[PDB]
Formats: C-alpha cells, structure tokens, sequence
C-alpha cells in the first residue's frame, strides 16, 4: 500500500510541475483571501 | 526490482520520489508552523 | 462492475493530473463560496 | 444505433477527460447560480 | 452533397469534442442569459 | 472505395459518422421541442 | 470483429466503454435523484 | 485565383475547426451584444 | 497533378473542400437572409 | 490477463489504481468528516 | 525584398491560422469599441 | 529553385502564398472602403 | 555582434508569431487605453 | 537527502520556464497588493 | 559561476519566447500601472 | 559556413531574417511617423 | 555515476544544476534585502 | 568541449546566447536610464 507506485503510472514530469503550481497559486490565494477580508493585513501594508 | 513501469521508473525510483516528496513536506510543514505562532503571536487573530 | 478498466482505455498520467486539479479547484470554490457568503469566516480572519 | 462506435473514431483518452471536466463544471454552475440568485443557500451558509 | 467527406479531411478526434464544447458552452450560455435577463427564473430558484 | 484520406477514414466510415451525428441531432430535437412546449407551457415567455 | 479502428480499439471494447457509461450514468441518475427529493422536502424551492 | 489551394499549405484539420469556433463565437457576440445593448430581447425573454 | 502538398493533399481535394465551403455558406446565408427578415417584421429593428 | 491495452497497462495494473484510489478516498473522507464534525461544533452553521 | 520568403522560415499552418483569429478579433474589437463608446449603434439595435 | 526550406516549402510556393495574401487583402480593402462610406453617409461619424 | 543569430538558436517559426502576437496586442492595448483615458476618441466616435 | 535529484525525474526544461514564470507572477502580485491596499505607492507615483 | 550553462538543460527555444513575453508584459504593466494610478498620464493623452 | 543549427538554419538564412525584420520596422516606423504627425496635428494631444 | 535518467541527465549535472539554482537564490536574497532595508528606510512601513 | 548536451547546444554555443543576452540587456539599460531621465524632468514624479 505504497502511494508512491503513483509514480509507475503518473510520470513525474507531468505531476510535480503541476503539484507545484498549485502550491504556489493555493499560497497566493490563502494571502490573497486574507488580504481582501481583513482590515489588518492592508494597514500593515500602509504603516504609518 | 527490475520492471519497468510505463513512466519509464522503476519501484524503487517511484518510492525515493515518494520519500523526498515526504520529507520537503514535513520540512514545508515545521516552517508553516513557525509562520503560524507569529501570526497568533503578531496579528489580530485567533484572539 | 470493474470501473478500473477505465484506466486500460483512459491512460492514468492524463485523467490523475486532471481529478486532482478537480479536487483542488473544488476545494477552493467550496472555501471561496464560504467566505463569499457569510459574515463569519472574514470575521473569524478578522478577529479582535 | 450503436452510439459506442464513436469510440472507434474519438480516441477515449481525449473525449473521457473533456466530458469529466463538463460535468464537474457544470455540477459547480448549477450550485454557483443558485447560490448566486436565492437569498437561502447563503442564509443555510451563515447559519444562526 | 456529401458532408460527412469533411471527416475525411478533420479528423473526428479534432472536430467532434470540439463541437461538444460548444454545444454544452451553448446550453450554458442560453440558461445564463435567461437567467441573468428575466426575474422568473430566479424567483423560480427562491421559492416560497 | 477502400481509399484511405489523410484523416485515415475511409468514405463510408465518415459518412457513418455523419448519419451519427444526423441521427443524435433529432433526437436532441425531439427533446428540445418537448422542453420548449413545456417552457411556453409554464413559463411567462411568449405570453 | 478483430478490426483495429483508427483510435486502437475494436468494436467490443468501444461498446464495452458505451455500456460503462450507460451504467455509471444510472448511478449517478439514482444519487441525483435522492439529491433533488431532498431538496424539495428541506429547500423553499417548488413551494 | 483559387482560394482552395490555402488548404495545400494550412491543413484542414488545423484551420477548419477553427473558422468553426470563430462562427459560433460571432454569432453568440452578435446575440450578446444585442441582448445588452436593447430593451427587448430581454423584455422578450422575461415576456408578462 | 497527382501532386501531394505539404498539408497531405492534392489540388483535386482542396478544390472540393473550398466548393463545400461556399455550398454551405450559401445555405447559411439563406438561413440567415430567412431569419434578418422575420428579425425586421418581429423587432423594433429598422422602424 | 497479461494483455496489454492502448493504454500500455494491464487489468491488474488498472485495478491496482482504481483500488489506490478507492483508499485514498476513505481517507479523504474520513479527514473531511472531521473536520465537517469541527466546523458543525465551532460555527454557526446547522444553528 | 521579397517578403514572402517569411513562408520558407515560418510555416503557414502556424502563422495562416493566427492572423486569421488577429483579424476576426480586431474586427471585433472595432465594434465593440465603438459600440461601447457610442450612443448611435446600441439606439440602432434598439429601434422605435 | 527546387530548394526545400525548413517549412517544407520551395520559394515560388511561398511567393504565391503571397500573392494570394495580397489579392485577399486588395479584396477586403475594397469591401471595407465600401463599408466605411456607408457608415459616413448614415452613421453620424465626421460630421 | 549579430543579433540574427537568435535564429540559430530560437526557431523561427516559433518567436515570429509571438512577436506579430505581441504587436498587435501592443498597437490593440495603446488605442484602448487612449480610448479610456480620454474624452475625445470616443467623442469622435460619436460625432455629432 | 539531495534535492538536485528532482531534476532527474523531472525535466529542467519543463519545471525551470514554469519557475521563472512563478517567480515574475509572485513579485508582480506582491507589487499589486501593495499598489492597490496602500494610499502611498500610488502617491509615490503621483508626485506632487 | 556561468549561468550560461543554463541553456544546456534549458533549450533556447522554450525560455528565450517565454522571457521575451515576461518583459512585454512587465513593460505594459508599469505602463498600466502608471495609468490607473496617476492623473497625469490621462491628462497628458487627454491635452487641452 | 554550410553549418546547421539545431533550429535547421544557417547563419546566412538567420542574417537573412534579421534583415528582414529591420527592413520591415523601418517601413513600420515611418507609417507610424506619419500617424504620429497626423495625430498631433488632428487631435488635442501636446497643446 | 555514469547513468542516464528518464530526463536525460546524470547526478552531477542535476546536482549542478541545484548549486546553480542555489547560488542564483543567495544572489536574489541579498538584493531582496537590499531592497527591503531601502523600504523599511524610504517607506512608512513598519513605523 | 565537443560535448552536445541534452538540448544540442555545447558550452560555447550556450555561453554565447549568454553573452548575447547581457550585451542587449545593456542597450535595454541605457535605454531605460534615458527614459527615466525624461520622465523625472518632464513629469511630477520625485518632485
Ligand atoms: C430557461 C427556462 C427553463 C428551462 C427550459 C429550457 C429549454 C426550453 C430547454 C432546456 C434544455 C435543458 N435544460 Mg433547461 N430550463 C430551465 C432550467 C434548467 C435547470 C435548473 C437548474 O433549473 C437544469 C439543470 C436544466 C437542464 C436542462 C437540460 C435537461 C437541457 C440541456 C440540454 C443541453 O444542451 O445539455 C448540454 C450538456 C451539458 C450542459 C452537460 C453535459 C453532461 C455530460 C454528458 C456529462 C457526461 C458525464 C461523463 C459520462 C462522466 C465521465 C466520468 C469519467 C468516465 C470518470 N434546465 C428553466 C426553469 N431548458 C434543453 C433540452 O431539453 O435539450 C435536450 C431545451 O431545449
Ligand atoms: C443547491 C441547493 C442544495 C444542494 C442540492 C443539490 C442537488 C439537487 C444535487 C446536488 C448534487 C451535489 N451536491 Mg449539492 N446542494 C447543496 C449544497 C452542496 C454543498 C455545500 C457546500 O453545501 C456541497 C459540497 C454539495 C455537494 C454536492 C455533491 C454531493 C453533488 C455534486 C454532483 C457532481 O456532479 O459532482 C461533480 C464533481 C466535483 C465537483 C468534484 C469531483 C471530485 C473528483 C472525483 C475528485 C477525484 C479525486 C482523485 C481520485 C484524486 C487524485 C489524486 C492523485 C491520485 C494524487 N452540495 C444545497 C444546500 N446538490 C447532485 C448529486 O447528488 O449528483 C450526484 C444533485 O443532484
Ligand atoms: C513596494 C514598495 C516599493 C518597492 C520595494 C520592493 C521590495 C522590498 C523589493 C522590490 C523588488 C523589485 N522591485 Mg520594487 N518597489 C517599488 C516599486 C518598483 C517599481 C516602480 C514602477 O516604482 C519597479 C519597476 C520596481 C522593480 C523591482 C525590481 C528591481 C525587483 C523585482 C524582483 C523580481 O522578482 O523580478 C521578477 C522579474 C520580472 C517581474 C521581469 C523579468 C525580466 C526578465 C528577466 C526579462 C528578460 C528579457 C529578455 C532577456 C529579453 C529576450 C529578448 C529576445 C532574446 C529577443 N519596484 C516601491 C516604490 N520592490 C525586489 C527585489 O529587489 O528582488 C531582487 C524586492 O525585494
Ligand atoms: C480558498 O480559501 C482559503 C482562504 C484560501 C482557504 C483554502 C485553503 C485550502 C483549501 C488549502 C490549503 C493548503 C494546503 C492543503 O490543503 C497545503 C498543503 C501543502 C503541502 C502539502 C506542501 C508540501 C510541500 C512539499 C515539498 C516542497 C517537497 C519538495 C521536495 C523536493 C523538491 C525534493 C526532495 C528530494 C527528492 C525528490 C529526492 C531525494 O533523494 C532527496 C530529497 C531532497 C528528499
Ligand atoms: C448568446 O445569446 C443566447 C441568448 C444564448 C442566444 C444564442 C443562441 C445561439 C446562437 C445558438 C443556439 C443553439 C444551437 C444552434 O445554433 C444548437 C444546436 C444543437 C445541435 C445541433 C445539437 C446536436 C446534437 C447531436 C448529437 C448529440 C449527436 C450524437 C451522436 C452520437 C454520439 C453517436 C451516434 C452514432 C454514431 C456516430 C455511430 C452510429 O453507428 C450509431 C449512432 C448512435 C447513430
Ligand atoms: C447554466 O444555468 C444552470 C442554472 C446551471 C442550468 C443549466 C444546466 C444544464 C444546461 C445542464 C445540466 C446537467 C446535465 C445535462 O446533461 C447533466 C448530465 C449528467 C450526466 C449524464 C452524468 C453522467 C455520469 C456518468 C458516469 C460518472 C459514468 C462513469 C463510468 C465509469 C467511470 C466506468 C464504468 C465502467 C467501464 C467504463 C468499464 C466497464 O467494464 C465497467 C464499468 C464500471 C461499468
Ligand atoms: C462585435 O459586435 C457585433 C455587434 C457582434 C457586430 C460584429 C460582427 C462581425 C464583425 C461579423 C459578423 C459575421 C460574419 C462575418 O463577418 C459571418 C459569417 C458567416 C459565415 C461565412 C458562415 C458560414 C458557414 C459555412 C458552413 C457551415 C459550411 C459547411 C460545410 C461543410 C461542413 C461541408 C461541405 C461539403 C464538403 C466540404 C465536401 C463536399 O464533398 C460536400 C459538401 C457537403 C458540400
Ligand atoms: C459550487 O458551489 C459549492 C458551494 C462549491 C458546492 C459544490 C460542491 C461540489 C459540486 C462538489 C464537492 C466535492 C466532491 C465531490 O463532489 C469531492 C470529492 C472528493 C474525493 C472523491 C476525493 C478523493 C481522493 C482520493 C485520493 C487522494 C487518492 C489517492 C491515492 C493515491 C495517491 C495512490 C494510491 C495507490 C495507487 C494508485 C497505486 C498502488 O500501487 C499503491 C496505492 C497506495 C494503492
Ligand atoms: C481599441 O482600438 C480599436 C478601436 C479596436 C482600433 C484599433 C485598430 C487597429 C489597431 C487595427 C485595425 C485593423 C487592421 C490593421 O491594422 C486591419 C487589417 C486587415 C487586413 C489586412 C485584412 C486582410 C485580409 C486578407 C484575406 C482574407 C486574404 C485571403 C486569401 C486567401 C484565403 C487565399 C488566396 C489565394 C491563395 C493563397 C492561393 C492563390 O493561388 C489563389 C488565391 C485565391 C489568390
Ligand atoms: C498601457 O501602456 C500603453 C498605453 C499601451 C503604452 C505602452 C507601450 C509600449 C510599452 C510599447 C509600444 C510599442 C513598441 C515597442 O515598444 C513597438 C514596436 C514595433 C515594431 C518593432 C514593429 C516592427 C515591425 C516589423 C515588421 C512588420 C517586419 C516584417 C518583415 C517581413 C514580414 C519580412 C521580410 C523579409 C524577410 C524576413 C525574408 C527576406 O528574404 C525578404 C524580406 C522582405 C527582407
Ligand atoms: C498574495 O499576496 C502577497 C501580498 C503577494 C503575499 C504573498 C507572497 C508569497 C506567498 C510568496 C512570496 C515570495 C517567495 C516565496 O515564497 C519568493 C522566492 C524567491 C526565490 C526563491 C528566488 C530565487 C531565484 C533564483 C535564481 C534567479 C537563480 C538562477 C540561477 C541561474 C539562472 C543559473 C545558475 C547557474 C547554473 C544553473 C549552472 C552553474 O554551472 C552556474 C550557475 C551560474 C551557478
Ligand atoms: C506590478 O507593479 C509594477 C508597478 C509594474 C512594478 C513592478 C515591476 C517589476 C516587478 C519588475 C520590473 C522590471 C524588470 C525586472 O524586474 C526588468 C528587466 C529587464 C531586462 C533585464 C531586459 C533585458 C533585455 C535584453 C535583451 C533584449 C537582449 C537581447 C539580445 C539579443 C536578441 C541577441 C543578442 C546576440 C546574440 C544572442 C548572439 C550573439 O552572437 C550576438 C548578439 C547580438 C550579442
């Protein structure tokens, strides 16, 4: 029961590029979220 | 120990993609979490 | 009935990459809709 | 007739994956619209 | 004449989910605007 | 006859697909002409 | 029978395709069905 | 001149479904832009 | 003649795919022509 | 059995995925009902 | 200078088809453009 | 001559291909320069 | 130095309609946004 | 433990174009989130 | 260390039309940038 | 010389299409000269 | 050592090619400081 | 030396569009140093 045997059937250069970008865009959109529905996070931008 | 797959890997190649995947994850996880007590920490949330 | 054997007409390295955009997009729209739609999960990310 | 013929001229692997992705986005499309054009189903969301 | 020569010229593969896109983005498009353009339909979805 | 074209179909085969394609499209008539009575039926449209 | 078609398969493995189809499609049928008698009794929708 | 000889240098396969796409999403602009830019055909749909 | 281009075609089929495209333009014309009629009887369009 | 499909994978290939698939869903499913068990408990969801 | 000779170096399968979409695009554009911008055209649709 | 370039084309084809382009575009000038006086008489645009 | 030999090394085929890409949306982008940010250019549209 | 081995599974000429692009994206997003949740950085541009 | 090695794994053709887009894009954006956020640069195009 | 490039071209056929790339920017640029002129002269623009 | 991999490549090309990302990383990390100490000085962030 | 990596390209070939690239990167900086040079004098920006 090794998920790793995915690789046997999913080539690796088809699947981790996509994994990556979707870390990437999932990070951006957690930030982005929380940017957007919050008063801080928009006043630590502005300072003072 | 010598088939190999249509991917062109073989088993034991599979599994050390497998492991490093793992282990870049639990070293994803300790930094996310250090992240995550400065954000307790330092922004207004959770509180 | 053996579904499985949509994986000897489909292969796996185009369908497997494709579900799991599926998943992650799905998961989004869910979290997204969430915080579209209600005041708490924006105030839960405001705080006090 | 027999409609299966048409996996004899469309290859599987190309028409499976396209007919997936218009289901899952059009399951998304009916959930999107409703959400979007009923005051419920954003009040079930907020809750009490 | 003979249209069905096209498939001799495009191939079925090309052609034929393309012309699904279309038909199920059509479909989506006409109950979009019917839906954006009338207040049934809207009200249908809100019930009472 | 027996001629193969560049798609690699032969000319029966595509004129298979096109009574196919003619054969699904009234069916799909069929039951958008039931659809559109049952709209003009129920909805405001057309009156 | 034992014709290759353009796509690589033969006659009974694209029927065997269509009845997979047809059979998943039946579940789904089934399942959406529920869905929608649910949202009758518990959503405002058709009252 | 014969314009046909363009499918001896751009196959069909390439072209054709293309100037297809293009038909569909002119005629939907077409019946877009006039459903935005009237009263009716909007009024039509929403009838009385 | 018997010459093949750099698409997989000759002359002969490039010629009957250019006529079915103006054949079934000029089908799509009529169909449009029937249509911008009943649009100028029916619409405000053009009074 | 030991037939290769266009694919290029065998019956026991295909239902080695399908079964991984199947597991991982459990999986999935039981994460997710959690976590619906904690969003029930600390939102206001379902009063 | 004979500016054909952009035929040897850039395939017309790929280069015939762009400007194809170019032009319809642009062609759109211009109408859109004045059909945003303008009262007349968008009182055309409209009638009396 | 006869010399194939990297597009699999010789030169008198390519400078066809351009004379074609060119007819094509003498063509849609003259319709377009119709359209345009057309929409100076009924458009209200340069007046 | 000779900057053709770009074409050494990047096909032509494949920079060269990027490149008519890249000017028509360049020359499209300029005239919008003049459009936008101007009272004339959509005063002489509309003429009088 | 050696990272560089993803480069044996994975190739550079796919994931290093896809990287670059993430990092373009991500400085251009951070310079957006700043630009539009700040009243300086906008000010900046403005000058006096 | 030379970073011109880079083109040994990575071929010329996948990243050189791939940079030249990122500074197209860039370029417009600063230009975009500049525009929405300024009122000169709009009264400049709009003159006197 | 009589080299081939891993693009398939030779230095003089590279050289080639730089020339005509500058050629045509020239041709380019005086259009635009001319448009720029015009626009000056016609529209608000720098007065 | 001395073996090829499905991409193509051996471990020292692959390892260099990770010291090279590695090195290209400290470079864009000091002028990210650099950067970063001139918006703590220039901007009103963090004051 | 003589050595065709997995791109076809040897060191000097590569270590040549590296030169390339950094010659016309400082064109592009002069430039752009102009341009900037223009724009502090003729706009309201740093003043
Ligand atoms: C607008 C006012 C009316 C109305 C009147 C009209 C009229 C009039 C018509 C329709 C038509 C339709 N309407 Mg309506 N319709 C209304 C509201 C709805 C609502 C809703 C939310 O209330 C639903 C869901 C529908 C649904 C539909 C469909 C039954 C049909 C769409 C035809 C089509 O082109 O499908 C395109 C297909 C899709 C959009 C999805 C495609 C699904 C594919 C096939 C999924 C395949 C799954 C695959 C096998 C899975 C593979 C998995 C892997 C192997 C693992 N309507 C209202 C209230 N509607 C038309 C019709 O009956 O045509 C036949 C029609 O004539
Ligand atoms: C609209 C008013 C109603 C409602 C009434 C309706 C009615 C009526 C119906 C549904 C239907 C559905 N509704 Mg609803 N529904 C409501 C609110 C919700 C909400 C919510 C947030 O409240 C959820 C999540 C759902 C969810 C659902 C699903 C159970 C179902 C969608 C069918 C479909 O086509 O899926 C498409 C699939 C996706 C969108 C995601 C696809 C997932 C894929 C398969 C992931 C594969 C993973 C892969 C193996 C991972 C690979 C990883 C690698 C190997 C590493 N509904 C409300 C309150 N809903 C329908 C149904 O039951 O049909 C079966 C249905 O008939
Ligand atoms: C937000 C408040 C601050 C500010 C503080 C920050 C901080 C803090 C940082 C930056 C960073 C940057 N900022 Mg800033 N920055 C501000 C305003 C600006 C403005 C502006 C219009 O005012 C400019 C243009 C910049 C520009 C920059 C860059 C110097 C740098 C982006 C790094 C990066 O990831 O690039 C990504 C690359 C691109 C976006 C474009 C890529 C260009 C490629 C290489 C083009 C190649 C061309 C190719 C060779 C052509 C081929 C042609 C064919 C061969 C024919 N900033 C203001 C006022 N900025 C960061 C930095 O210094 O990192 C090094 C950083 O840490
Ligand atoms: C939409 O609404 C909001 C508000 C955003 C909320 C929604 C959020 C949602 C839905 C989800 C959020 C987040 C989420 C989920 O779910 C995140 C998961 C993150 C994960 C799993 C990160 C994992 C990272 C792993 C990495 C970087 C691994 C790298 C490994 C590498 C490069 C190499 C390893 C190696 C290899 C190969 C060979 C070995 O020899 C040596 C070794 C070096 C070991
Ligand atoms: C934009 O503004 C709005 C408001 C939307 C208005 C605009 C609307 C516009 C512009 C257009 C609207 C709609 C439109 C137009 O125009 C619709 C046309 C629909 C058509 C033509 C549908 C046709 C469907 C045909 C189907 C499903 C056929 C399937 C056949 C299959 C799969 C197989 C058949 C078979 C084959 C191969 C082999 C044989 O051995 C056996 C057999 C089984 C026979
Ligand atoms: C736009 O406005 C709104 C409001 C949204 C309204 C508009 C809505 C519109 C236009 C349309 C809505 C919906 C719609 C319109 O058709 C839905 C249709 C759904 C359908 C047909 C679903 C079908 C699913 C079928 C499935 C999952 C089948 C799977 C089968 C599989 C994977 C495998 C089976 C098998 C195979 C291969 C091999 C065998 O050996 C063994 C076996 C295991 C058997
Ligand atoms: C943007 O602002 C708005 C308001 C939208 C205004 C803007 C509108 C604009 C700019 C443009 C609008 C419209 C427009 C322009 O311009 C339309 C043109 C439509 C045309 C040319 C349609 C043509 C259709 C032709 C078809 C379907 C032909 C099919 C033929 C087929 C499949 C096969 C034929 C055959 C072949 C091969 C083989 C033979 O053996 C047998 C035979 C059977 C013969
Ligand atoms: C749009 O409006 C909103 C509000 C969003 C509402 C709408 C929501 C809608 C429509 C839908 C929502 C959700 C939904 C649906 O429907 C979700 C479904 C989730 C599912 C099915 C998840 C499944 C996950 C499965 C996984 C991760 C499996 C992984 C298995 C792996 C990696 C490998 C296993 C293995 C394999 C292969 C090879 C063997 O050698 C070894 C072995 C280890 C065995
Ligand atoms: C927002 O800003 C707005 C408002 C949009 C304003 C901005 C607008 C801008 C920037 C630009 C606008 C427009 C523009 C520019 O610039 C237009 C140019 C149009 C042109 C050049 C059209 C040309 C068409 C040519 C055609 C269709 C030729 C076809 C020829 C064919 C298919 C075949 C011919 C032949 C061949 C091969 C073989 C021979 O044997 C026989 C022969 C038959 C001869
Ligand atoms: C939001 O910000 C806004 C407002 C948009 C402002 C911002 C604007 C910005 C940032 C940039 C604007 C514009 C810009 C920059 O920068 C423009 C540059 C234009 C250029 C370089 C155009 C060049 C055209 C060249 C052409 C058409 C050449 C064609 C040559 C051809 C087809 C063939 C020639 C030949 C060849 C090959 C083979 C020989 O055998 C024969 C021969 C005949 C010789
Ligand atoms: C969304 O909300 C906002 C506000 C945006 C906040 C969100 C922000 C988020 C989520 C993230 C932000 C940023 C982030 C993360 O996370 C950034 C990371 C940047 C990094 C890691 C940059 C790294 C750059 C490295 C480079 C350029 C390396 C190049 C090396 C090259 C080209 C070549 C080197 C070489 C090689 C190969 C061969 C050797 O022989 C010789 C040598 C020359 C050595
Ligand atoms: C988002 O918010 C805003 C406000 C926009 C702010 C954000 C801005 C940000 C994040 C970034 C901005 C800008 C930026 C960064 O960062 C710009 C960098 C630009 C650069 C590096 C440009 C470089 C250009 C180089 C060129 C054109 C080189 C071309 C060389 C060529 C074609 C050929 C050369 C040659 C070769 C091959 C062969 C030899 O034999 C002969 C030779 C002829 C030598």
């Amino acid at each position: 029961m090794n998920e790793g045997r995915i690789f046997l059937y999913v080539s690796p250069e088809v699947i981790l590029p996509i994994m990556f970008l979707i870390l990437v865009l999932t990070s951006l959109t957690v930030h982005f979220a929380i940017l957007i529905n919050t008063t801080w996070f928009g006043d630590f931008f502005q300072g003072s | 120990d010598t088939k190999v797959y249509p991917t062109g890997l073989t088993e034991a190649q599979a599994l050390e993609i497998n492991d490093g995947l793992k282990w870049g994850t639990r070293i994803y996880f300790g930094i996310a979490v250090a992240a995550h007590i400065l954000a307790f920490i330092l922004t207004p949330w959770l509180k």
